[PDB]
RNA sequence: UUUGCUCCACACAAUAUAGAUGGAUACGAAUAAGGCGUCCUUGUGGCGUCGCUGAACCAUAGCAGGCUAGCAACGGUGCACUUGGCGGAAAGGCCUUGGGUGCUUGCUGGCGAAUUGCAAUGUCAUUUUGCGUGGGGAUAAAUCAUUUGUAUACGACUUAGA
RNA sequence: GCAGUCAAGCGUUCAUAGCGACAUUGCUUUUUGAUUCUUCGAUGUCGGCUCUUCCUAUCAUACCGAAGCAGAAUUCGGUAA
RNA sequence: AGAACUGGCGAUGCGGGAUGAACCGAACGUAGAGUUAAGGUGCCGGAAUACACGCUCAUCAGACACCACAAAAGGUGUUAG
RNA sequence: GGCCAGCAUCAGUUUUGGUGGCAGGAUAAAUCCAUAGGAAUGUAGCUUGCCUCGGUAAGUAUUAUAGCCUGUG
């Protein structure tokens, strides 16, 4: 959808004079800006609690950054997505640097293989898997092995001119 | 007469490979892979060349014949230290490769005057070579 | 998903020599030389030592791996072809009409001649593919046996003779007359 | 110094145009040896002169010239918009045109 | 950037080779294409076979002569995939084409000159390893053009006439190569390094 | 058939120019492979290096290029001859033998170039057509009319006629 | 008019050699209709003779495969006009 | 064929949908300059053979609305659950 | 005392870069340091056992001629 930012949002409802301090709530939204957060937020209240923006309020909007951009991490992601033939669960695992870019790698996927737009894909959860060997799929298990070595076959290098006299090769 | 299977010998991505970045906001600095993610995007730091730790696509980067071995996922502070005694720099400026880049970078910065000097001196040389190949 | 990289192992007995340059594959052994071009299929060969030579595919897909596998089975079938050899025992099958098989030199090209097939008035003829000598078995009545080097030689020419005997627009489940490849052996008596 | 060219050669090209319309007032010029407008800013304002041979001789001269100057870059590939005192004849597409170095913004 | 650009045809795609040429012919850059019969097309040999016949039968009904022609030669099947790109009705596209000259194999004058390639054409830098391809010679020889083997002969000839060449050219440089290094070390050689050359 | 015609030079005008302005600066094949060198048992050989873009290699200092001096080399060239070999896919070229004439920024010299008057293409690229001048080389065909027919609507075709 | 999907049964035994109801999804315009959008300051309106051409959902022939195909005769289907 | 709330077209150009009155953006005195909408960014056409992640090879591919076609059912074809 | 030009300085309209200054951010997060715990796709080191004098198959073994993670700063 864009380069993302992981936001937290806290709605307090609107207190009636009879009821001060509602219990609040908070949800972790993946959105591309301040506003798109707020709106995509209210979308999850209407489908949980009867309350909505008309009776509602937002306490705070706070971006979150990954506390450890350093380490490579393995993200299990539960995805509920509506689609043509119905709605389905998924569990797809992503090998990616940080939570906020881990999801962007997912829309590129879920909008390719299963042909779902951003409108139709909820994010049910994102969690790192502590130890390895708890990983599910092979294609995440693929790169966990010791000291990986591979060549990149069949190199290509982007060309500028419309003529190159030397018959460029793939050597690499 | 043994097998005689020849080579097809690539340079290989590995933990510790030292990478040259020719495009992006870095564009021409040495860096080194921290730990590889997947078939493409990797994590790198160049710490003595200035580029920070980051993830990068392979289309932006080029692999160098130089190598030095690293523990997987090594932190930058470690990267400078394993970087140190490996003599990686002098290796790099030693290859004809970097000699070309540094050469042409040093070319396009010539004032027109020193261009004129290069002209006269290349005539100086071309005469001595036209002599040089007659006898031999 | 592009399984990253895989490999297979080719193994060489003492007296046979592979030679692989580019993707061209030479083989030299007691049964002579074989040559094959795999260049269409795009694989990488690793030689560790002689008897151990590993083939590998990096960053390829399902189909591409599926190609690596049959590259293994191919070249290895050549090797064990040049030690053992390939021999097919075919037995004649005829009901009321015995089938004549001559070997005839015609312009030195080695044509197998088939006559009296189904008592028909037609002459049948097949070219012998290169390298395969043909014998007629001792103390087995109505047998023809093929001997050659590569699997494609023996197999292809053999099966071609098999399908020269098709019956035309009769019952194929009543008339069984024909020539059939039965047992697939290796030339050397032991193996 | 047997090459006396003091001008950067360039090839005239299509007018500013939509699919079905063109506006002759802004010609396009493509300059040899340029890639991106970030590089091509150096050529802005440099006066361009088209030089065409003629038949009649006037002013004791057998060759005529239509002056013109550069406005701004066109597209990412370094194509250059150029105006003129009078729009080019359109008989010239892929005909060469000379970019002088003056005025020098250097 | 040269008066007459000579494009060698081996290792190119009929589509993506012409697409750059069509624009290089509207910039006033002359071109002579050579060695066409080794040109290539995406997909297998059989597709192109039926990419073609369905165009081969499109001749206009009431008279066959004035219908859309079909050129069997290896050149034109490229030259047809080109002339469509240029729009030639208004006089521009007509006089524009005669900048262009197509040949099969090589003609007499244009072998003597250095033969180029276009970086974004080649079958080696585009199609995915393991994909098929089609040699335009293999195609047009089958769809009823004739002379391929006679052209394949002249190619198998000049390769030898150029073989003795390269030896005499290389062996000449073999002298000059170290002769480039026999003048080194000199007081001028130290400065050219400080001057970059 | 008015002394015309072809070829070559000169010389002059016109006549135009899809469109110069340093150099179109010649291996073949693979590219999950090579080129370059080196060595040998010369090979589907060895050992080293190199290719990640012609952002190169060569040329490139002299009023469009002046005028004379000297230094070393015996080069690079310019032009016109020669020398012989090679070239047919649209060879009209390449390479070359030996010379002669000219330049030389390979190095040190001398004098001139200022009023094109604070820029204005500043015109020194070419094909063609014609005209005189000059020197060689040659000096016939076709159609109509007449005529035949294997040709035929009329033309066309096919014949014949010193 | 033609083409499918499923299958109770018939087919000796036996849904599927061949049939194929019960339903069921399509395609075609070659009939016949519905509409009447275009032409009543006129596109001459049935069929036959004549004469090419084209599409196949091929009747025969080339080449094959199944059969409740022994041979023969015949049926069903494919590449094909 | 018949109606309801709007908006257009007739009475209206221009750019885009190749082309078309009612589709999209936009409603024009004449010039100049600038920046954008819709649509595009291989070549014909001016504009990124720009970047990224993927998915598909089809011996009748697909290609972006209104706009000009397709289904029911099958396929360890392939990919993901 | 007409026409076509150029340059400088202004002006309106604008586009192209540079470049400084300051504030926001879990008063940036990180990197970087002090700091303990914890694991291994368990380095050292140990040892068995294969093994051409070396490389190796196993676990120990959480840092030793590697290091990383998890926290509090």
């Amino acid at each position: 959808m864009a380069h993302f930012k992981e936001y937290q949002v806290i709605g307090r409802r609107l207190p009636t004079e009879s009821v001060p301090e509602p219990k609040l709530f908070r949800m972790r939204i993946f959105a591309s800006n301040e506003v798109i957060a707020k709106s995509r937020y209210w979308y999850f209240l209407q489908k949980l609690h009867k309350v909505k923006k008309a009776s509602g309020e937002i306490v705070s909007i706070n971006q979150i950054n990954e506390a450890h951009p350093t380490k490579v991490k393995n993200f299990g992601v539960w995805v509920r997505y509506d689609s043509r033939s119905g709605t389905h669960n998924m569990y797809k695992e992503i090998r990616d640097v940080s939570r906020v870019a881990a999801v962007e790698t997912l829309y590129q996927d879920m909008a390719a293989r299963h042909r779902a737009r951003f409108r139709s894909i909820h994010i049910l959860k994102v969690a790192e898997i502590e130890k390895t060997a708890d990983v599910k799929r092979q294609y995440v298990k693929q790169f966990l092995t010791k000291d990986l070595k591979f060549p990149l076959p069949h190199r290509v290098q982007k060309s500028t001119k419309t003529f190159s006299y030397k018959r460029p090769s793939t050597f690499y | 007469t043994d097998s005689i299977v020849k080579a097809s010998n690539w340079r290989l991505v590995e933990v510790g490979r030292v990478v040259l970045i020719k495009k992006g906001q870095s564009a021409g600095k040495l860096a080194a892979i921290v730990e590889i993610i997947d078939q493409k995007k990797v994590l790198i730091d160049g710490p003595k060349a200035g580029v920070p730790r980051q993830a990068i696509n392979l289309g932006q980067v080029v692999l160098t014949p130089l190598t030095f071995a690293l523990p997987r996922g090594a932190r930058t502070a470690t990267v400078s230290k394993k970087w140190a005694a490996a003599a990686v720099c002098e290796k790099w400026a030693a290859s004809s490769w970097a000699k070309k880049i540094a050469q042409r970078e040093r070319r396009a910065a010539l004032t027109d005057f020193e261009r004129f000097q290069v002209m006269v001196l290349r005539k100086q040389k071309r005469y001595t070579v036209k002599k040089a190949l007659a006898k031999a | 998903m592009k399984y990253i990289q895989t490999e297979q192992q080719i193994e060489v007995p003492e007296g046979v020599t592979v030679s692989i340059k580019s993707r061209i594959v030479k083989v030299v052994g007691p049964r002579g030389t074989l040559t094959k071009n795999l260049k269409h299929i795009d694989v990488t060969f690793t030689k560790v030592n002689n008897q151990l030579i590993k083939v590998a595919v990096h960053n390829g897909g399902r189909k591409h791996v599926a190609a690596l596998r049959t590259v293994k089975s191919l070249v290895d079938n050549m090797i064990t072809g040049v030690t053992k050899g390939y021999k097919y025992k075919m037995r004649y099958v005829y009901a009321h009409f015995p089938i004549n098989v001559n070997i005839v030199e015609k312009d030195g090209a080695k044509f197998i001649e088939v006559r009296n097939f189904l008592g028909d008035k037609k002459i049948r003829n097949v070219p012998v593919r290169d390298g395969v000598t043909i014998e007629f078995s001792t103390n087995v009545k109505d047998e023809i046996v093929l001997s050659g080097n590569s699997v494609e030689d023996v197999s292809q020419n053999a099966a071609d003779l098999q399908q020269i005997c098709r019956v035309r627009n009769k019952d194929i489940r009543k008339f069984l007359d024909g020539i059939y490849v039965s047992h697939k052996g290796f030339i050397t008596e032991d193996l | 110094a047997e090459s006396h060219r003091l001008y950067v050669k360039g090839k005239h090209l299509s007018y500013q145009r939509s699919k079905r319309v063109n506006n002759p007032n802004v010609s396009l010029i493509k300059i040899e040896g340029v890639a991106t407008p970030q590089d091509a800013q150096f050529y802005l304002g440099k006066r361009i002169a088209y030089v065409y041979r003629a038949s009649k001789e006037v002013r004791g001269s057998k060759i005529r010239v239509m002056w013109g100057k550069v406005t701004r870059t066109h597209g990412n590939s370094g194509v250059v918009r150029a105006t003129f005192r009078n729009n080019l004849p359109a008989k010239t597409f892929g005909a060469s045109v000379r970019i002088f170095l003056y005025p020098s913004n250097i | 950037v040269e008066p007459v650009v000579v494009i060698d045809g081996k290792g190119h795609l009929v589509g993506r080779l012409a697409s750059v040429v069509a624009k290089q012919l509207l910039n006033g850059q002359k071109i002579v294409v050579v060695r066409a019969e080794e040109l290539n097309i995406s997909g297998e040999f059989f597709r192109n076979k039926l990419k073609y016949h369905d165009f081969l039968r499109k001749a206009t009904a009431f008279n066959k002569t004035r219908g859309p022609f079909h050129f069997r030669a290896p050149s034109r099947i490229f030259y047809k995939a080109l002339r469509g790109m240029v729009s030639h009705k208004t006089a521009r596209g007509k006089a524009a084409l005669e900048r262009l000259k197509v040949f099969e194999g090589i003609p007499p004058p244009y072998d003597k000159k250095k033969r180029v390639v276009v970086p974004q054409a080649l079958r080696v830098l585009r199609l995915k390893p393991g994909r098929k391809y089609t040699t335009l010679g293999k195609l047009s020889t089958s769809v009823g053009w004739k002379y391929e083997d006679v052209v394949a002969k002249l190619e198998a000839k000049r390769k030898v006439s150029s073989a003795e060449y390269y030896a005499k050219k290389r062996a000449f440089t073999k002298k000059v190569a170290s002769a480039n290094a026999t003048a080194a070390e000199s007081d001028v050689a130290k400065q050219l390094a400080a001057l970059g050359y």
